[PDB]
């Protein structure tokens, strides 16, 4: 019993809080606004069943935009060697990563 | 009651079933939940007595926690998807917990502890009112988010609310708790062929909610609230332990009567799918249901229990209160089996 | 995922777990059931700041009303239960076991 | 950061004058002393909601000098003006069916 | 308890004895910790000794009952050397069955112990010979 | 008075807001090399220290896209000293 | 996937606008109205191709353009722009509201040696047009194939073959 | 350390949450949903939600737990091993849980987590003359019509629910 | 209907008050002559960056530069 009211009437009354893609105030945009823009227009109209196995890539790095787990585990991955070459004395941090280097603009 | 207050207060229960079955955003799914138990708590705290205060006391802390539980899985929704259509669930712990929650707002087994107890506690109107109009709400979910549920999780759902409203009303001699054991039994039944399908799940929903209602106007008619009280009837109104035999007789899912039409056709739905021991297990456990309707039919229509003396007083009076639909619902639920392909206009 | 979301997670499995097992009274259901709300508050919270999604800013803020406003409803149950059995204790409710 | 430092300045200048309340009386040891439900009122719980209840429906209204700044001002200023006007119609049906009554 | 019922079924009828013994035993003492928690959920004992001396007694007899079983069954299916064979899970079936009789210290539910749950046994044999589905996946 | 002095307020807002129209192409500048800086940076050390690592591959962007993603804090911030992370991290929300 | 591809550091190098930001809130105006076209250039080619690797020339022509901005300012008008920008600097939210004096001085100077018109109230925030020489971007957001659409439906709607085939109802 | 420190509020959360879920009285179970409410407060505060966590101390700790509070005084009489044991199991699972995230900057209770600090996963960019929640919040007038509508009939039906259901008559 | 209204102001002056100034603030925005200039002060505060067009080659309305003459103009805010 989904009785689709606002699109037989033709009011909007919950579809702009639905994505984050939507009409935001002051042109406001998300940290994943092109990831979801693009699973849903890949996932537009196919149905459930067919953006499941078709639109799994996009989906795939919009969830990772969504959560960053991916990214936290590259960063752990290379924050943990970081410290394992200092805990070894094989590596020593750069200039431009200890603070002394007078930063840009 | 006041009367207007009554009738505000009875729109803004429908009105947030309404907004449950209407909208596309999970917020206002939880906000007509919400709409919906804080206008029904007055309707259940009609009379004023420490049944009914207990019984609102339950419903609250069962459904709340069903909303809370339903705002998780939503909270859930938002992390592992960024958005909020109501569709299918983007992770099966928000479906677990989804699931759970609205198994809770139906009152379905093992979340069945509160349905006898809340009916048993409030009137027969607002009984009616929890038994039918409340279970518009949480299947409609359900039918919006079967992509994602899980199929192990729904089917011990309802074959535990089959077997728990079988048993449940073998011991019972309360009307109200008769019907809430009922109601759980056949919300098993909407749920077992939900994810074949939900049509058929639409058609139990509609056959139940006639039949249910029918049941509790005829209690309300007789003014009767035990299976002792509902033995007089024959001595009263005769035509009234008519309706209940018959009404009873559709309820257990008897051919030629139309409460056979909702489980003849799931097992017809169910054999498709190439399920033989569920859908049998289901059919037999319904002569538990069956049983105990066969025990108030023998106690109201097939034998006379004695009446009392007072009774003759009470056959110099008519019957004034509204009977609303009582001949049309009692139609309906008992004649209704050769319209049985009119199941395709809730496709 | 973020490591907050399994503290918040966790402080809501609590608060059900202290929901989901009585002591004694009504009141401690209650406010086990608020801190429910609350665990959900902080989190809708956190996601909505975290994606930088503008609209569902007015997420938590509906989430508070709607949840008080059910909070209230709780609390006025709970004042009928207490006059009537003179405690807000749960093991007097139990009178629909018959 | 600095609002922390202020938080904590002002607890440990609150807890150093409780401490001070309590245990500064403690050194000039006195004398010992050894000389040798509650009634419910319904109007206090229901000032209580209707607190509650109004400050739901202010929660509502706190970010209107936000909304002021909108585009959509016909649709903001009736949303408003319905907001304060629901928040009255609380107001009066609070009144009306006696509620206001022996705390009024 | 999925993985529970993965470890037991993949051993094939009369070959590995006590390991499908034990399969089974964690089976049934797993179903019987689940009994033991709803029956101290629903109904509350006198004390916590009284509790675990009811969760224990539940426990041990629903893990005696899928011991003897699983025993009774591969025996069977060794000395009868017929592996795929509801007759070797009737008689495991009729064994827990004598099982439940004699932890519940009455004879006439362990018959009717015996007949029920050994239909029931050999019913579960049979789904797992012709492949019967109880949770049948949709697909029409 | 208040009609007068809030119109005037809302032409000084116009004007402070025209001066930061004005000025933001510079500073989109600065942040686009500001960031491409930072990432080059953790890239050269990404590659002087996942040697000993078998099978990483440097610079593998963890999106199957190859459109440009706006860096995270912890892409950015993640081989620096703690007291410049806590200055852009919490920097705005801890400032008085 | 694939490797990301960074510019190098020499591809990073260009020389700095090292002024404060009460500075740049000073000669903001004259900022909007001389250095209009390579920055509207730049916030074109931002918003149109989505990445600023490929906006790295453009960001080099705007430091060069306000470059000479503030070399033009310097060798013309630098003591009423320092008296200028030293009370714009003085107050904390920084208000132009406060310095109508020494923005009197500013700008009737550099009117007078540099022939600069400061803008009029919603000039810098018109939404002018940009000639570009570069392509409009084709794909911006690097968008694959697109998948087909399920087939819509065609035909005049026939009755149904026999009724409804439930079992015995002939209709 | 203190890059930490939404975490360590965090931590601090679930300690409250484990010390009034043991409930000890409803007295003392209020305190520490103060408590819990304040340091949730300041996770809000420090994922820079300032409207939403004072809308936590003006709403939630403001007034709603005022009327906990209000309720317990005037329904409850004025004030265990099972409280401080099951307040001391959720202290030591949580502190488990601690312990297997920072030694391995990785743990899986019923999703994976990252052991590291939440400042990872943070913007590089700015909001401009804004803050983006606040325009968010102001947007419940001119987008949120019908939010606006179904709450505040939902806030006028709630006070028509109490004065009926606790009339007596 | 002036006997009832010099009865209720007699008996209940603030409930008076309370209705007249909500029925100004209900009524009067409909009938101001200023109104539209909220609004027109509201959607011309510019808060984001005016993202400028690709120049195709017949786009006269749009202007080339801030000072040229073309464009939306804001003379009315400095005159009113
Ligand atoms: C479409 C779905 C419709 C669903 C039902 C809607 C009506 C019931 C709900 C509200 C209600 O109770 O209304 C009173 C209700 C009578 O119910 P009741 O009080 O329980 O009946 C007891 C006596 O009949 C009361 O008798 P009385 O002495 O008070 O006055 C006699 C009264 C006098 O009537 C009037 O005065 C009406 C004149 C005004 C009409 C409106 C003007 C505006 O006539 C009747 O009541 C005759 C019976 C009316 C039909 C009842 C059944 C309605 C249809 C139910 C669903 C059928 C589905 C079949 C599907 C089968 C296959 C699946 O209806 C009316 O009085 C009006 C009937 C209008 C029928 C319209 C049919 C086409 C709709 C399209
Ligand atoms: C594989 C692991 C995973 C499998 C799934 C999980 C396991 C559950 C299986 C299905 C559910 C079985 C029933 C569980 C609860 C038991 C009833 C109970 O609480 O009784 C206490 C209590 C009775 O106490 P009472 O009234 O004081 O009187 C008894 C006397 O005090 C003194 O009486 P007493 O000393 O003689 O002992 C009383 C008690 C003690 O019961 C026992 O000692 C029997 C223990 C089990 C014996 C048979 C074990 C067979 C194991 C399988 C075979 C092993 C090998 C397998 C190889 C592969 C297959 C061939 O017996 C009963 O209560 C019998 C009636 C209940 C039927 C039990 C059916 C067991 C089926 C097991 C399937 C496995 O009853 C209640 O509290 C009733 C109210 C609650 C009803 C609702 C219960 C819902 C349970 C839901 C479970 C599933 C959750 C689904 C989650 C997903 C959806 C949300
Ligand atoms: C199932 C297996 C039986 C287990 C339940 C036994 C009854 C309850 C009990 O233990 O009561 C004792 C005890 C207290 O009862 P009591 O005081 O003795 O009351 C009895 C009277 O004293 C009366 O005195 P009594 O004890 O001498 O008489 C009792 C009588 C003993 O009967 C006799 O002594 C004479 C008759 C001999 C035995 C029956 C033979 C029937 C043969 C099968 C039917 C015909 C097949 C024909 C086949 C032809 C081709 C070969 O046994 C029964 O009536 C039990 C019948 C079977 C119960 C389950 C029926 C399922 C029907 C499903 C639809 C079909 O109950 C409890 O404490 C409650 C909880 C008990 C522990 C849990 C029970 C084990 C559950 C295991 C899991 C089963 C899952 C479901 C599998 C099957 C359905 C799919
Ligand atoms: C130019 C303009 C003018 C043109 C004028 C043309 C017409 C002139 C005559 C005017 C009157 C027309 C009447 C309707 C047409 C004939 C329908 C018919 O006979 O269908 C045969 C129908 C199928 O047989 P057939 O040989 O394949 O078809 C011959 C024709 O081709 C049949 O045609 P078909 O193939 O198109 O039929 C379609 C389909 C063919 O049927 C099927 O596909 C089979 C499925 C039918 C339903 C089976 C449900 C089974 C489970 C529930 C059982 C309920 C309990 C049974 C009764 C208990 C007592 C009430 O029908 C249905 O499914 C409809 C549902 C059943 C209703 C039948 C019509 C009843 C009208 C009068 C109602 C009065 C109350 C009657 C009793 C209530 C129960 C029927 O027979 C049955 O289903 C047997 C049941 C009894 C049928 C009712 C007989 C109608 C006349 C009754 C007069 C006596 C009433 C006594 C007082 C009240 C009872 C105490
Ligand atoms: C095997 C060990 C099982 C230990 C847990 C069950 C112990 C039990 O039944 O405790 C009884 C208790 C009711 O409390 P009671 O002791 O009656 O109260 C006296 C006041 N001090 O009951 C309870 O506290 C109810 C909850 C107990 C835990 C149930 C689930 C875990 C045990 C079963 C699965 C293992
Ligand atoms: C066999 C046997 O000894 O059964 C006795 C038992 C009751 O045991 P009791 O003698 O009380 O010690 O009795 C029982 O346990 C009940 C009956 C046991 C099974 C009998 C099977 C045959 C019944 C007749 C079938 C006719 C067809
Ligand atoms: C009266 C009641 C009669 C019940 C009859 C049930 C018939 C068996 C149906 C389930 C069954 O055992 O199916 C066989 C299956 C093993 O075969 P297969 O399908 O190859 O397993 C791989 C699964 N992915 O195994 C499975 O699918 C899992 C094993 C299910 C065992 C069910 C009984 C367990 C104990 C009672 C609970
Ligand atoms: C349409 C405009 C907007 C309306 C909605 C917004 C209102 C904003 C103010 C909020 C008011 C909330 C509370 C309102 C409650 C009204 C009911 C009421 O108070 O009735 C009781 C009162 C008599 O008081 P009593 O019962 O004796 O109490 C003892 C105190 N001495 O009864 C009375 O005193 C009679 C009160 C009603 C008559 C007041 C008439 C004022 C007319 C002013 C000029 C016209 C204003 C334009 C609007 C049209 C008004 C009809």
């Amino acid at each position: 019993p989904f009785f689709d009211v606002q699109k037989k009437l033709g009011v909007d009354l919950d579809h702009w809080m639905t994505i984050q893609s939507a009409e935001q105030p002051h042109r406001i945009p998300a940290r994943c606004h092109a990831f979801e823009k693009e699973w849903i227009e890949c996932a537009h109209g196919i149905g459930s069943i067919r953006a499941e196995k078709e639109c799994k890539i996009e989906f795939e790095d919009f969830r990772e935009c969504l959560l960053r787990q991916k990214t936290m585990k590259r960063l752990n991955a290379i924050k943990r060697q970081r410290d394992k070459l200092i805990k070894e004395g094989k590596y020593t941090p750069p200039p431009h990563h200890s603070g002394q280097e007078d930063l840009r603009p | 009651m006041n009367p207007i207050i009554l009738i505000i207060i009875l729109m803004t229960v429908m009105l947030g079933t309404i907004i449950v079955m209407i909208s596309t955003h999970w917020l206002l799914i939880w906000i007509g939940f919400e709409m919906n138990m804080l206008a029904i708590i007055p309707i259940m705290m009609k009379k004023h007595n420490p049944r009914a205060t207990e019984a609102s006391t339950k419903y609250f802390l069962t459904q709340s926690t069903a909303s809370m539980l339903l705002m998780m899985a939503i909270i859930i929704n938002l992390m592992f998807s960024g958005q909020w259509t109501v569709m299918k669930l983007f992770n099966p712990m928000a479906s677990m917990l989804m699931t759970m929650a609205l198994a809770m707002k139906l009152g379905m087994a093992p979340f069945h502890f509160w349905v006898p107890e809340v009916t048993q506690g409030i009137p027969l109107s607002s009984g009616l009112i929890l038994l039918t109009w409340q279970k518009l709400a949480p299947m409609s979910v359900l039918y919006q988010i079967l992509p994602s549920i899980n199929l192990d999780l729904i089917l011990t759902l309802s074959i535990l609310s089959i077997t728990i409203g079988g048993w449940g009303g073998l011991n019972q001699t309360q009307l109200r708790k008769i019907m809430a054991y009922s109601s759980i039994a056949h919300m098993g039944w909407m749920t077992a062929v939900l994810l074949y399908n939900p049509t058929m799940t639409l058609l139990n929903l509609i056959i139940y909610i006639i039949m249910t209602s029918t049941m509790f106007t005829l209690f309300m008619a007789n003014s009767t609230t035990t299976t002792l009280s509902l033995s007089h009837t024959w001595n009263k109104a005769p035509i009234m332990t008519i309706l209940v035999l018959i009404t009873l007789l559709s309820m257990g899912g008897l051919p030629p009567l139309s409460g056979f039409m909702p489980k003849w056709m799931i097992i017809q739905e169910m054999t498709k799918n190439d399920s033989i021991i569920l859908p049998t297990l289901m059919a037999i456990t319904a002569l538990l249901n069956l049983y105990f309707y066969m025990r108030l039919t023998y106690s109201t229509a097939l034998t006379m229990f004695p009446s009392t003396n007072n009774m003759k007083m009470k056959w110099q009076f008519p019957t004034t209160k509204r009977m609303t639909l009582l001949p049309t619902m009692t139609v309906l639920s008992t004649m209704l089996l050769p319209l049985t392909p009119i199941l395709s206009i809730l496709e | 995922m973020s490591l907050v979301y399994m503290n918040i997670m966790m402080a809501f499995t609590v608060s059900l777990t202290g929901l989901l097992m009585y002591r004694s009274h009504l009141m401690s259901s209650l406010l086990c059931l608020e801190g429910m709300m609350l665990s959900l508050f902080i989190l809708a919270t956190l996601m909505i700041l975290n994606s930088h999604f503008t609209l569902a800013s007015m997420m938590p803020i509906i989430l508070l009303v709607f949840a008080a406003c059910e909070a209230a409803l709780g609390l006025s149950l709970l004042v009928m239960v207490s006059n009537t059995y003179g405690t807000d204790y749960v093991q007097n409710l139990n009178l629909l076991q018959c | 950061m600095n609002l922390m430092i202020t938080l904590l300045t002002n607890f440990t200048l609150a807890t150093l004058l409780v401490t001070i309340a309590f245990w500064l009386p403690q050194l000039n040891v006195y004398s010992e002393k050894t000389s040798p439900r509650l009634p419910f009122s319904m109007k206090f719980f229901l000032v209580a909601i209707t607190f509650l209840l109004f400050d739901l429906e202010i929660a509502l209204l706190l970010p209107l000098p936000w909304a002021s700044q909108t585009t959509n001002l016909n649709t903001m200023l009736t949303m408003a003006l319905l907001l304060i006007f629901l928040l009255a119609v609380s107001l009066a049906y609070e009144w009306t069916q006696k509620g206001l009554e022996w705390t009024e | 308890a999925k993985t529970l019922l993965h470890q037991y079924w993949d051993i094939p009828e009369g070959t590995e004895c006590h390991r499908k013994t034990y399969a089974a035993t964690s089976i049934g003492g797993a179903s019987g910790l689940v009994v033991s928690a709803y029956s101290v959920a629903l109904k509350t004992p006198t004390s916590f000794l009284e509790g675990v001396a009811r969760t224990g007694r539940y426990t041990f007899t629903a893990a005696a009952i899928g011991a003897i079983f699983g025993l009774t069954s591969c025996i069977s299916a060794q000395v009868r050397e017929k592996p795929d064979d509801p007759l070797n899970y009737l008689i495991g079936g009729c064994a827990g069955g004598l099982t439940l009789g004699a932890r519940t210290r009455s004879y006439g539910i362990g018959a009717a112990a015996c007949a029920y749950m050994g239909l029931t046994a050999a019913l579960v044999k049979m789904g797992q010979l012709e492949g019967w589905k109880v949770f049948a996946e949709p697909k029409v | 008075s208040m009609m007068r002095w809030n119109r005037e307020r809302r032409r000084l807002q116009i004007e402070d807001f025209e001066a930061r129209i004005a000025l933001m192409p510079l500073l989109q500048a600065e942040k686009d090399r500001r960031v491409l800086q930072m990432l080059r940076e953790n890239l050269e050390e990404e590659a002087t220290i996942m040697k000993d690592v078998p099978g990483w591959k440097v610079g593998e962007s963890v999106f199957h896209t190859t459109r440009w993603v706006t860096p995270m804090m912890g892409e950015l911030y993640g081989l620096r000293t703690g007291e410049e992370i806590l200055s852009s991290t919490y920097g705005f929300i801890w400032y008085t | 996937p694939g490797i990301v591809e960074l510019p190098s550091l020499e591809d990073l190098k260009v020389q700095e606008v090292k002024v404060s930001s009460s500075v740049l809130k000073a000669a903001a105006h004259h900022y909007g109205a001389q250095c209009d076209k390579p920055n509207k250039e730049f916030m074109l080619c931002r918003w149109e191709e989505k990445d600023p690797r490929r906006c790295l020339e453009e960001g080099k022509l705007v430091n060069q353009c306000a470059l000479e901005f503030f070399r033009q300012i310097k060798r013309h008008c630098a003591e009423p722009f320092t008296e200028y920008w030293t009370c714009i600097d003085y107050s904390g939210l920084q208000l132009f509201r406060r310095c109508r004096k020494e923005q009197a001085q500013f700008d009737k100077c550099v009117l007078d040696k540099l022939g600069w018109v400061r803008p009029d109230l919603g000039e810098l925030s018109k939404v002018t047009k940009v000639k570009t020489d570069r392509p409009l971007p084709e794909n911006p957001y690097h968008s694959r194939a697109r998948p087909e659409p399920n087939p819509e439906v065609e035909g005049d709607l026939k009755p149904a073959r026999h009724g409804s085939r439930l079992f015995f109802w002939t209709m | 350390m203190m890059t930490y420190i939404v975490f360590i509020l965090s931590i601090i959360f679930v300690m409250g949450f484990v010390g009034f879920s043991s409930k000890p009285s409803p007295i003392y179970g209020g305190l520490g949903l103060i408590v819990s409410g304040g340091v949730g407060c300041g996770i809000v505060l420090n994922f820079g939600g300032s409207f939403l966590g004072l809308m936590v101390f003006l709403i939630y700790l403001g007034g709603m737990m005022v009327v906990f509070g209000y309720t317990t005084a005037m329904a409850t009489e004025q004030y265990n091993k099972v409280v401080l044991g099951t307040f001391i199991t959720g202290l030591l699972m949580e502190f488990l849980m601690v312990y297997y995230v920072l030694k391995d900057k990785e743990v899986e209770i019923v999703f994976k987590f990252n052991g590291m600090g939440d400042w990872v996963i943070y913007d590089t960019g700015d909001s401009g003359f804004f803050s983006e929640e606040a325009m968010g919040i102001a947007a419940l007038y001119s987008y949120g019509t019908w939010l606006v509508i179904v709450t505040g009939w939902s806030l006028l039906i709630g006070v028509v629910v109490i004065m009926e259901i606790t009339r007596g008559n | 209907v002036a006997a009832f209204l010099k009865n209720v102001w007699a008996k209940e002056p603030v409930l008076v008050a309370s209705f007249a100034i909500a029925g100004l603030a209900v009524i009067l925005p409909t009938l101001s002559p200023y109104t539209k200039y909220s609004l027109m002060i509201n959607r011309a505060t510019p808060y984001n960056y005016p993202v400028p067009l690709r120049d195709d080659g017949n786009m006269p309305d749009v202007p080339s530069h801030p000072q040229d003459p073309q464009g939306p103009s804001l003379e009315w805010l400095k005159r009113l």
